């Protein structure tokens, strides 16, 4: 795709759906990147936790 | 009994439900008139340290104010020599009043006061909502001393009271010297007639 300067160009990429049989998200905590910190929580119940967790 | 040479007065204050009744209970002796917290403003706690050398009593004054005592808790610290704020790590809430705290003790204790802080219910980890970061760091702004204390990590609390005691004794004491041949015989009268 030729782009020129200053202008968008819009990109069609298929993607194959991912299926929840062989993934599951719902239990799968985000990782700590930098590990051995001390825990602290930010406070977030169930129902917007793992909105947030499947989301990322 | 009156063997202590020494007699300070300590407050433990801190934000409602923290639980000072059961902090205190480890570094108190647990007789005499139990309770007493809401008749007036206080319950009252004992204990006596050597230091140096010297028999040291100690007096804990935990008030506590609901929406009664509002000059009484005032007037309760009119010569307290120590201050032992209390926050629990849970809820930060707690730990913001921390600040008001200390300005009321600053701004009614005792002239030149030493003050700790202490963090009740460390062994909670579950719920955790402060870190020991940022409270050391609050302590060094206003030269407190600092620790936490739980059921299961006991005997920090014990050390933490008896290094406050040790600090305001270096502070409020007058340095002193151990103050403890004579003539036997029949005298002979010399003064003149």
């Amino acid at each position: 795709y030729h782009v020129e300067a200053s202008h968008t160009s819009r990109i069609i990429v298929p993607i194959k759906k991912i299926d929840y049989k062989k993934y599951n998200f719902e239990n799968t905590p985000i990782p700590r990147i930098y590990p051995g910190r001390q825990f602290i929580q930010s406070g977030l119940n169930e129902e917007q936790t793992i909105e947030m967790r499947q989301k990322f | 009994g009156y063997d202590y040479d020494y007699l300070f007065k300590i407050v433990l204050i801190g934000d409602s439900g923290v639980g000072k009744s059961n902090l205190l209970s480890r570094f108190t002796t647990d007789e005499f008139n139990i309770e007493s917290k809401s008749t007036i403003g206080v319950e009252f706690a004992t204990r006596t340290i050597e230091v140096e050398n010297k028999k040291i009593k100690a007096q804990i004054w935990d008030t506590a104010g609901q929406e009664r005592y509002r000059a009484i808790t005032s007037a309760y610290y009119r010569g307290a020599v120590g201050a032992l704020i209390v926050y629990d790590i849970s809820k930060s809430s707690s730990y913001e009043n921390c600040n008001h705290w200390l300005t009321e003790l600053r701004e009614n204790a005792d002239d030149n006061v030493a003050v700790g802080l202490i963090g009740n219910k460390s062994d909670l980890a579950h719920l955790r909502a402060v870190p020991t970061d940022e409270a050391k760091n609050f302590a060094m702004e206003n030269q407190m001393l600092f620790t936490e204390t739980s059921a299961l990590n006991s005997d920090n609390v014990d050390k933490a009271f008896r290094e406050l005691i040790v600090a305001i004794f270096q502070m409020v004491s007058k340095h002193q010297v151990d103050l403890s041949g004579a003539p036997k015989g029949p005298t002979i009268s010399l003064t003149p007639a």
